[PDB]
């Protein structure tokens, strides 16, 4: 059916080797056309997990990590380490939302466990350091939306989208 | 020191309360007492005499009746509940300028009975502005808070 | 950062809108909109607040601790609100138009002043500073439309002349038919030189004088007749929600601020007026 | 949701129509009918509220409670109205047609614009978010039609040239929508561009130029002439009727609801020019 | 400190003095409860083609307003609606006299001669966003001293 | 450079009244100014200004007074009342016309005296039809206004 | 938990006897301050059928009955002929309203059959006939409500409050 | 006379087989004739019991049901757990409507008995899981109207008026 995961643009070089599958699909619900990204995805009392950079979920409202959703499946040696639901497509705190979803779904959450050995205290970090945005303009939006480079000739605004518009939460350590 | 106009305050306002007979009229003064010296003191009192006594409609009848009113006690000021509450409140006005010195009773009630004269009177008035603005507010504020006091809520 | 969340956003209203600015003696209009500081219409925050507080209050009712929270108590305030709402500026007033010089005939276009442009700046170079959020793509747009102050502006249009309500002619020039339409409709934005602007714009509002009549015998009564003001449907406000550092400033920006769309702004409701749409920039622009 | 109960309704003219603004000084004709802020007529639902409200409190004396509980109190109201009407968006009306080449002849037909449409779909998506209610029969076939904007289309005819209101000459094309059940009687359905069917549209009136006899000499008093507009009988309006969650506004949606068929509206009673009937879209589409 | 209801007061004497018939000051007190909502909205120079339309300019008319403007014993004559109208046309020329929006030797010669009624109007035109928003609270205070010091029918 | 309804109206109205010399012809125009705009209403544009420019009987030579009224302002439409009341409301419409740039004088004074353009003016009058009836009745408003004006009651 | 027992009260006089806990406790939901009755309830497609006094339900959606609340159980001789149902106090068209109520109440009604071989026509009784009034007043309000002829000798109020809040639809067949 | 009978549409199963008779006559008050449905009927103050579905005696008139209307004479052992009336044809509730009625009517209401220990709380329920639609559709639509998958192939206009046009309140038991 409507199969898809959510690869999280932190400033973590844990990126493309996430999922088998780049397109898969068809129904990319993340996109991209003429003003910037839309329908980008926002998983509250989740950060990041630098060291293996991964969802590690608190009690926090507070925290949050925001990506793109793209169908896939990861990278076959996985599911006994991600969170897979089946969501009826409105539960899903989209930011930029531009079009309307397919009223269910399936996402696939690369999970951790706290590991409850030391307080998992949480810092707030953008997204800079220019060959990050670069790297993760190639690595990234090429890998799904090839287009860029081809349609695209506007990168311009998509790292401006990256840069303004993925903030996130680490975990400090 | 304005402590005078708590009396002067009382005795209009008895005179008004025992004029105005219906109760419907006593809680249009009401309004009138709260809403019309916020309107003095935000606007002006020029501006809220024009409004006042446009809203009075001064006949012979309801003139007779304030002079009358003036005079006696035992007039009654009929006509209109809105109308009749708008000259109650006209009334509490001219009485304290009498009642004070800033008109004389003389002309006043000599410019209540003609017509020439009500022009001159509001001119009078208008050269007095902001002494009547100045000298008129404890006043004011008593009528409010007595209407407040005595007559129901509607 | 100040500021927690800060969420600017667009008020479309869907049907006219009457927020109520109270009566004067020397007034002209018995029940008048109520007024920017130089004129233009706006919103007053307190309506803004009270207005979506109850809208909130009624249709989320088992998040009522959140919204208690990040807009104040009702029953007793023991502390302030998490919850600030920044006065609804006019962004831009619908206007009937009359076509010169132009190629596509339009009945109406959007009107803007370079003054409510300079407001709305002020909004969000106050409010970057005072939070987390940058608005760097709203705040590049205005700045490339005020670069081109004093002269009459059109958007994605190529009017190049216009009669606007029927009474005033703009020679507009065209800023850039790539600079993406801030306004989501298709319909053209004139920016106008502001001396011009708020005679337009007071032209647009929506003046209408009703009556009472008896209701034993179809002849009117005795005072019933007062004269209204209304801006138009189609009116843009700017405003900002911010919010101090909090859990329940979390949850509201969470899922109160992306379940809220439809509100009713302001008075005269069972009239229909102010049914009003929220548009968050943070996704419009 | 917001809204218990959310009703549209047509209003079709039986007679011709004069819901009054009252004699500006920009207006040619002294006792003009209501406009819209973009030119059509239309019916304020201050209007429409006072009208159907005194109807109502007449003809039904066993449930003024009910009826005052969603209209709204008459003398010392102690809280709102649970009941909202929206101003009457024109939807079709009447014009003068000449047309050849077309084997059923007509001596008039509906016309409407794109600009109407769309505010009738506004409407409609603003009650389907704030009520548990969605017309989307009526939806999709407005927007079956809004596809075309930007053209003058047929919605069921064979016209291809025609002039309307004597004026102007419009060519058609047609499509394969047939709108049956508002348009009952076969009469075609204009759906023109919005800057020729405003003109169309505001032509489309009917001005009757009264008098006043002197008695005395039995000619024309002096000053006492004048005009009045009316809109033609058979015009089509299209409003909403919005209810909050209460009792009485269930017993009010069933019953009143249900036996109010015929009211009417606005002045010139004793001319015969009030007449209307209401069609509750709820068994219309 | 507001001496536009002064000017008013001024204006109200001379046109309540030059109204023989009570008609005559009804019908003045309903023009002044309409004209001026009828300014504020459409504007001042369609409600002043409306008013000077329905006045009759004629030289008698215009012979009794130029008088009016100094004499005290002048009277308006004509109907009720024409002498109507021209008082109200008159409460504005007072205006604008005084206040110097308009100069009173050109206001006078203008009366006069029929060749510069219509340069009256231009001149008129050329400044209307300026009297529409000065002459504001000179017509509140009219309209109230209408409501006031006269009756209704 | 862009004139107004009613700034137009009053340029037009003023040029008008100039060239009307006899009294009847300016009475006259009066009335024409009174009921042609409601005329224009009733029956549509084309109509009504194919009334007026048959009404005006323009005779060749009359047609050419109201040609110099464009131009010259020494001009005087000449001939009888009925006929320069109506050659003086043609000069008004086309006036609004040209000077709105809706058509222009040359194919206008073609037209109005040629007759192969006639039929022409009446194709470019059925085309640019929205674009007239949008805002000449204001004009036409105005220029009742004025007549009613300054102009005394037969 | 609390049981309501709903009189109906039209111009006709079957009400000699219908419940022995005419109040048993001590409350009601209908009462008086000064003002006339409160809280009265209101039944919808129930039409009064005087002989054999009682509700029929017609499903007609305007027709009604207004009548009080008072606490107490029907006659002990029943469970056989009345309904009986709880109500979280909110499901009650209650009118002239004065509170909140205990969330949870077990009324009972005097229910009939409906006849179902005859048409259903019924027809809107209003209440007049002052001397209809005082017996009313005498056998339901005074025995009952034994505050009434006891601190308000300003019965009037509820006199007239009768006449203007109560009416029924009946069939009169 | 004709004697018609109240198959309400929820979406719950008790609907295959209420009343042995289809037809019986040759009529139905309701039909669906290319425009949709007509005439469906409402009835107020009655929730549904989906638990052995049947219409429950409430007094809110909020609570409501829509079904269909069409001739029948249920199962000949009854008289004890339905309500049947007879009315006069004007005071039923009809919405889509299309004409006028027979002027008089029988109709049999699957009643049911409050059971005054559970309190019922309704709530709104609509008709959604599409495969409940096609089953609605097969349950009732076809033995009442055969003509459906014979002369007409605007069935999924059927199935979009069955979905907008039956909503419902249920007892939350």
């Amino acid at each position: 059916s409507t199969q898809r995961e959510y690869v999280f643009i932190p400033i973590t070089n844990s990126i493309t080797i996430d999922v088998k599958i780049t397109i898969g699909g068809s129904d990319h619900i993340t996109n991209i056309d003429e003003r910037g990204i839309h329908n980008v995805l926002v998983i509250t009392g989740y950060a990041v997990d630098e060291k293996n950079g991964r969802l590690v979920p608190t009690l926090d409202p507070c925290d949050y990590v925001k990506g793109i959703l793209v169908a896939g499946t990861p990278q076959q040696a996985q599911s006994n380490d991600f969170l897979t639901l089946k969501l009826p497509a409105n539960k899903l705190y989209l930011i930029r939302k531009k079009g309307n979803i397919s009223d269910d779904l399936k996402i696939y959450i690369p999970y951790s466990s706290p590991d409850a050995r030391n307080s998992m205290k949480t810092k707030p970090v953008s997204i800079s350091d220019d060959t990050i945005v670069n790297n993760i303009i190639k690595e990234v939006f090429d890998k799904i939306y090839n287009i860029t480079q081809k349609e695209k000739v506007k990168i311009e605004k998509v790292k401006e989208d990256i840069k303004e518009l993925f903030s996130y939460y680490a975990l400090e350590q | 020191l304005y402590e005078e106009d708590y009396k002067l305050a009382l005795e209009a306002f008895k005179k008004v309360f025992n004029a105005l007979t219906h109760y419907g009229a006593k809680q249009a003064f009401r309004s009138r007492a709260r809403d019309l010296v916020e309107e003095i003191y935000n606007s002006g009192f020029i501006p809220t005499f024009f409004y006042i006594i446009s809203k009075a409609e001064l006949n012979s009848d309801s003139l007779d009746s304030l002079i009358s009113l003036f005079s006696s006690d035992n007039a009654i000021l009929r006509g209109s509940d809105e109308n009749v509450s708008y000259s109650a409140y006209l009334f509490i006005i001219l009485y304290y300028l009498i009642k004070r010195g800033i008109i004389e009773q003389k002309f006043l009630i000599q410019a209540l009975r003609c017509e020439k004269t009500r022009l001159d009177l509001i001119d009078k008035l208008y050269n007095l502005a902001p002494i009547i603005s100045a000298k008129i507010r404890t006043y004011l504020l008593a009528i409010k808070r007595l209407s407040e006091a005595l007559i129901e809520a509607r | 950062p100040y500021y927690a969340f800060a969420e600017p956003f667009f008020i479309h209203a869907i049907t006219h809108l009457h927020v109520g600015s109270g009566s004067s003696v020397e007034e002209e209009i018995a029940l008048p909109f109520q007024r920017d500081e130089l004129g233009y219409p706006t919103i007053y925050a307190s309506s803004l607040k009270g207005a979506i507080k109850s809208f909130l209050l009624k249709e989320f009712p088992d998040k009522r601790d959140v919204i208690y929270k990040v807009l104040g108590e009702d029953e007793n305030p023991e502390e302030a609100s998490l919850g600030t709402f920044l006065d609804a500026i006019l962004f831009a007033i619908p206007s009937r138009i009359i076509e010169i010089d132009s190629a596509k005939p339009y009945v109406w276009v959007y009107v803007t002043t370079y003054e409510l442009l300079k407001k709305v700046k002020l909004y969000l170079d106050s409010i970057s500073q005072l939070s987390n959020a940058s608005f760097s793509n709203l705040k590049n747009k205005i700045d490339t439309i005020l670069a081109k102050e004093g002269k009459n502006i059109t958007l994605d249009s190529d009017l190049k002349s216009a009669i606007l309500n029927e009474d005033f002619y703009v020679e507009l020039e065209a800023l850039n038919n790539k600079i993406p339409s801030i306004i989501n409709a298709g319909v053209p934005l004139l920016v106008l030189e502001d001396s011009i602007g708020r005679e337009v714009i007071n032209r647009s509002l929506i003046r209408v004088r009703r009556i009472r009549i008896d209701r034993d015998k179809k002849v009117v009564e005795t005072g019933g007749l007062w004269s209204e003001e209304y801006v138009p449907m189609k009116t843009i406000f700017f405003s900002v929600l911010l919010g101090k550092e909090s859990k329940e400033s979390a949850i509201f920006a969470s899922c109160i601020l992306r379940n809220l769309r439809y509100v009713i702004l302001g008075g005269k409701e069972t009239i229909g007026k102010g049914i009003v749409e929220l548009r968050w920039v943070k996704d419009v622009i």
